[PDB]
């Protein structure tokens, strides 16, 4: 269910507002500025935003006979874009409930909000539209915005009515004198949880508390936390540390360890239950980037299953934050909720009072339910000591979300919403790691014993049978250059983006390169065969590692098919032994021929590679020319690396006959086998035929030139 | 209390230079972004906690943001004045003291504001 969205320009600040909504609900859009609208027999786009519609009223007049036959074929809805009353009997409301520009006399519209936004019905054209009086400002219409998404699609585009808070209380028992609570906070806390409990359904309050920095302030506060003491039943508690400490800066994972234990030691001398799976770092540090040690003793001495972070992926915007599923823990996108340590009073909020109620009315809180399933606020004791902040921004707050919108909001424990936002979202269980040098502020939240910049500058992918581990040992007899060590069964595959390795994490993938110096070469590089064929491993490695070099080389698509079958008829695998190469051109021989086969076609992969890296740092060499003639290859390969020193190839390359390659690694790269049958080769070259067609179209697309065998293939 | 206070106005009206300073009372200067935004709010500047600096292109071989610790005030000095600069310059804090070069110019990166100046060129 891809979304067009025809932005105005590429700077306008309503094509922002709209892919941000779109972004907040995970909705695959497509940036498009003023194309084809199938894809082969299904429609390449759901729903349709202009961010101009007069850019679709005085379209080209070809084009909106396509578009409105690709609308009436495929029933897409448009969104345009040029007090406020809710209309209740419209069919556009799903999670808009009715409480507290555009004028058409004949009926045929919906007027959802009465004066502004209306929904145009589907009999006039056969197309359906919902247009836009004003902008996406008003929270009211971003709320109908989501209610048109909804609709439009016939609810493929929306989200379940059931919506989810956490709220955690941060920072207990952690102030100085003058900011932490007494009796009446106490007292006016338990009040607010038991209306707050008629409002939600199992709303009960999470306490960050530390164990430390209670019992030392004014006895007067401590006998006004006392009541809480009497209160512990009726309130969930997390641990927030004992004291108020960054997990990084520990960089041991035991005195970490006695940390949390110390504050074990506090929760049951309190009457604490130690359940409920869920903790939070005090800076959020060691959740983005992972901190392996916090993942460690979060789960050793407390159970957890559930952290929360606004680290991931980077912390602003909050639109982008993702959970992931790393090390055993579910980790979520946590919330900024409007409240922070120094408010401690109404009168002296950031903007006065008035900011924090467009905050609460509309605000960060508002479109953070709406656009988010499962919401994690964050909030401190300074919001609950003196006026009592967060009390009040959540009376007000649910007060507001049970006024204006019909959701079924409830509280579970957080590891039941844990598990509801990885089954809304499975697609996020994969965490997609990314430099932490790049962001300092996760450089502030990595650990200071972990050295910088410790990853390749050149991926040398693929694919199989070709070359590659020559070019591999080339490249590592250039001083300025240094390769991988070789990863135990693997070798010089690490196999980090493609497989399962990915899950192991940055630091493992940090170990295979060691620390920069002065001795140590700057410039790193990995042989990485399976990554071309491979669909995870381009987005991970442009995600990790954006600047890094793309190297391919490709022989005749045949030939590599045929040497890649004599490479498992040479590695003893029971089924190429099996059959013969013809019936290869049971799941095992159709895994063979898959494996055989989607290899050789060159284009599908360096698509993908190409998506992924920018086509300057890709280029791509001949093969056949790696065993005739490879000093200039390799001095092209110099070029195209960058670097300053020139190694004379043509002298420290000397060719042997004994081996027929110029030098090696034996055996494993010096393979004689017979060559392959003639009604074989008329099979392999008929079928690959139109994959070396769109393989030339794709090499002199890229700026690059032409292999040999791919002119020979073209000209017969 | 978060408060953040700036000054500074006037200029040589063919182009002339001047130093804006933005007075962060009651939290640390040194700890957020303290990004200026022109007048919608463009963010023109930047200065990162650990002192990182970054511009727009109008701005790049004129403006000077700076910071000092011991006052607690960032410094604008600015210096080779186009008509095109005059606006409301707002010094904005945001959590994240370090700026990124796709998100220094956004004004929804910046959470806690300031009353803004008036400068007339
Ligand atoms: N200079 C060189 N040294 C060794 N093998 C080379 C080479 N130039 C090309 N090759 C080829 O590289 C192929 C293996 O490619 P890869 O690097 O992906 O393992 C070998 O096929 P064979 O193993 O069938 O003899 C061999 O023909
Ligand atoms: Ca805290």
């Amino acid at each position: 269910p891809l979304v067009l969205v025809f932005v105005e320009s590429l700077y306008s600040q309503l094509g922002q507002e709209v892919v941000a909504i779109l972004e907040s609900s995970r909705f695959k859009y497509r940036t498009e500025i003023a194309p084809t609208l199938t894809d082969k027999g299904r429609g390449r786009f759901a729903l349709i935003i202009y961010e101009n519609i007069l850019k679709y009223v005085n379209l080209d007049a070809w084009n909106r006979e396509l578009l409105d036959k690709y609308c009436v074929a495929y029933g897409v809805g448009i969104i345009g874009f040029f007090d406020c009353s809710i209309n209740p009997k419209s069919p556009l409301l799903y999670v808009t409930r009715p409480s507290e520009v555009f004028q058409s006399n004949h009926s045929t519209y919906e007027p959802v909000l009465l004066a502004t936004v209306v929904q145009d019905l589907g009999l006039h054209d056969g197309i359906q539209r919902v247009l836009f009086g004003n902008n996406l400002n008003f929270w009211l219409h971003k709320l109908v915005f989501v209610d048109a998404v909804a609709f439009l699609t016939g609810k493929r585009l929306s989200l379940p009515l059931d919506r989810y808070i956490l709220v955690d209380i941060d920072d207990i028992f952690v102030g100085k004198e003058g900011t932490r609570m007494k009796v009446e906070d106490v007292k006016a806390l338990f009040d607010t949880q038991n209306e707050l409990r008629a409002h939600i359904p199992n709303f009960t309050f999470n306490l960050g508390y530390s164990g430390k920095f209670f019992h030392t302030g004014t006895n007067a506060e401590d006998a006004g936390d006392d009541l809480l003491l009497s209160y512990v039943k009726e309130f969930w508690w997390f641990p927030h540390m004992w004291s108020h400490m960054q997990p990084h800066l520990f960089h041991n994972q035991s005195v970490l360890a006695e940390q949390m234990a110390l504050n074990k030691k506090f929760a049951v001398e309190h009457g604490i239950p130690t359940d409920m799976g869920y903790a939070v770092a005090p800076h959020h540090s060691g959740v983005y980037p992972v901190h392996v040690q916090l993942y460690e003793a979060w789960k050793q001495v407390w159970s957890i299953r559930v952290t929360s972070t606004e680290e991931y992926p980077h912390l602003k915007p909050a639109r982008y934050r993702r959970g992931f599923i790393h090390n055993g823990i579910m980790v979520l996108p946590r919330q900024t909720c409007g409240l922070f340590t120094h408010t401690i009073f109404y009168n002296e909020y950031p903007g006065g009072s008035s900011e924090l109620d467009k905050i609460i009315n509309g605000g960060e809180l508002f479109l953070t339910v709406l656009l988010n399933p499962i919401s994690i606020f964050m909030t401190h004791l300074s919001n609950y000591g003196n006026d009592r902040l967060g009390l009040y921004t959540f009376k007000h707050l649910v007060r507001f979300l049970h006024s204006w919108t019909n959701l079924r909001l409830q509280t579970l424990p957080p590891v039941q919403l844990a598990q509801k936002y990885f089954q809304i979202f499975s697609e996020e269980k994969d965490p997609l790691w990314q430099d932490p040098c790049e962001d300092k502020r996760h450089k502030d939240i990595w650990s200071k014993e972990k050295t910088c910049d410790r990853f390749p500058k050149l991926l040398i992918i693929g694919p199989q049978k070709t070359g590659t581990t020559a070019l591999y040992l080339f490249l590592g007899m250039h001083p300025d250059l240094s390769s991988n060590y070789p990863s135990s069964e693997t070798f010089e595959e690490i196999q980090f983006f493609n497989g399962h390795n990915y899950h192991k994490g940055i630091d493992w993938y940090m170990e295979f390169f060691p620390i920069p110096s002065n001795t140590t070469s700057d410039f790193y590089f990995e042989k990485s065969a399976n990554y071309f064929d491979s669909e995870v491993a381009p987005r991970r490695a442009a995600a990790l590692l954006p600047k890094a070099k793309v190297l391919t080389i490709l022989i005749n698509p045949a030939d590599r098919a045929y040497s890649w079958y004599q490479h498992q008829r040479a590695h003893d695998d029971p089924v190429a032994l099996k059959y013969t190469f013809h019936e290869v051109i049971s799941s095992k021989l159709r895994a063979l021929q898959n494996r055989c086969l989607v290899p050789g076609w060159y284009a599908t992969h360096i698509e993908r590679w190409l998506s992924a890296y920018h086509a300057n740092q890709i280029l791509v060499l001949d093969g056949k020319l790696l065993r005739t003639e490879p000093a200039k290859v390799m001095d092209m390969v110099q070029k195209f690396l960058g670097v300053t020193n020139t190694i004379d190839y043509h002298k420290t390359l000397a060719f042997d006959p004994k081996k027929g390659f110029w030098c090696c690694l034996g055996k494993s790269k010096g393979r004689k086998y017979p060559e392959m049958d003639l009604d074989s080769r008329a099979f392999l070259k008929d079928y690959y035929r139109d994959h070396n067609i769109e393989l030339s179209k794709l090499l002199y697309k890229m700026g690059q030139t032409l292999p040999t065998w791919l002119r020979e293939d073209l000209q017969n | 209390q978060v408060q953040l206070v700036e000054s500074g106005g006037g200029s040589v009206q063919a182009g002339g230079s001047l130093r804006l300073s933005c007075a962060a009372s009651g939290f640390n200067v040194d700890d957020y972004a303290i990004g200026w935004f022109r007048q919608e709010r463009e963010g023109v500047s930047c200065i990162g906690g650990d002192g990182t600096t970054y511009y727009e292109n109008s701005v790049k071989g004129r403006f000077t943001v700076s910071s000092d610790k011991r006052d607690n005030t960032v410094y604008l000095q600015m210096n080779n004045l186009r008509p095109e600069d005059t606006a409301i310059y707002f010094c904005a804090a945001d959590r994240s003291k370090y700026c990124v070069g796709k998100y220094f110019s956004t004004p929804s990166q910046y959470d806690f504001w300031g009353r803004g100046t008036h400068v007339t060129v």
